[PDB]
């Protein structure tokens, strides 16, 4: 694992943000608005989907 | 005979300079007592050097 | 750190990243008045003597 | 620098600056995608981690 | 390398990429993709068996030699207890 680390970065390919990562930049007052794309995910407080 | 193997594991393997003979290190003789018993790991001589280095380190403690 | 919003600047929509889109302090078009070197990237910049 | 390898393995302890300094290819990854130079854990970790 | 087409005249592409498939292809992205694939592939025996067999046989024979020498010592030297050899 350690020795292989540089080879991943040798590829010039950006990666997609996860849904959980995207959900963390919606400020509090508009997390409830239509523009919150991720809202269909948020079914359960204790669980991630 | 044993001349070849000990010369090998001193000068060829360990790359240790010629002035460092068996007399200048008793611990070196005690270690080549062990080293020549196995004929592997001779490609990565750095392992043998690090083992000798740490052995001489532990031999030189105060306690 | 104050210059551009790190919460929202996670991505690109052209060669330029969003941090360069949101504040001129980031983009490669605003040069400093004094230069000791030339910059790494000059995509849409031509320099004239 | 001659005897070290940088290991980003956590959403902390994964500073882009150190990794880009220590290895050439990670620095290429950063310069091609400058938006990844954030510190909020959105920097891509290798797929193993 | 080139491609031979039945229609001599091409068509201009229209409508979305979700009703007919099309290989769009800027040359730079294809070159970058090929280099990236090349680096990705390389970035992700019997002599050893002979070494192992030789070392195993030598360990066995060396154990035999040590045991033989030890037994010879325990015989010869301790035989002196009874003054067998004058």
């Amino acid at each position: 694992a350690a020795r292989r680390i540089p080879h991943f970065y040798r590829v010039r390919r950006e990666v997609p943000r996860t849904v959980n990562e995207m959900k963390q930049d919606f400020v509090v007052t508009d997390f409830y608005k239509v523009g919150n794309i991720t809202l269909y995910t948020e079914l359960h407080p204790f669980f991630d989907f | 005979k044993r001349d070849e193997k000990h010369r090998h594991v001193v000068n060829v393997v360990l790359e240790l300079p010629t002035e460092i003979s068996e007399a200048t290190h008793p611990v070196l003789a005690t270690m080549l007592s062990k080293y020549t018993r196995m004929s592997s790991l001779f490609n990565d001589k750095c392992a043998f050097k690090l083992d000798l280095l740490r052995m001489v380190a532990v031999s030189r403690t105060r306690r | 750190r104050i210059s551009a919003l790190p919460g929202l600047n996670n991505g690109q929509l052209a060669e330029e990243p969003l941090s360069a889109y949101v504040n001129a302090l980031h983009d490669h078009r605003l040069w400093p008045p004094f230069v000791t070197h030339l910059p790494r990237n000059m995509e849409g910049v031509q320099v004239v003597a | 620098i001659e005897y070290s390898l940088p290991v980003p393995f956590h959403r902390f302890y994964s500073n882009p600056t150190i990794c880009a300094a220590l290895s050439d290819d990670i620095k290429r990854y950063v310069t091609e995608f400058p938006h990844y130079h954030r510190h909020d854990g959105g920097f891509p970790l290798p797929t193993a981690f | 390398s080139l491609l031979h087409t039945f229609w001599r005249l091409p068509v201009a592409v229209f409508f979305e990429p979700h009703e007919e498939n099309v290989l769009r292809c800027p040359e730079r992205v294809l070159r970058r993709l090929l280099e990236d694939a090349a680096v990705t592939m390389r970035g992700g025996d019997r002599v050893r068996k002979r070494y192992l067999r030789q070392e195993l046989r030598d360990l066995g024979h060396r154990v035999q030699t040590y045991c033989e020498d030890l037994e010879g010592r325990v015989s010869e030297a301790e035989a002196l207890l009874n003054q067998q050899c004058e």
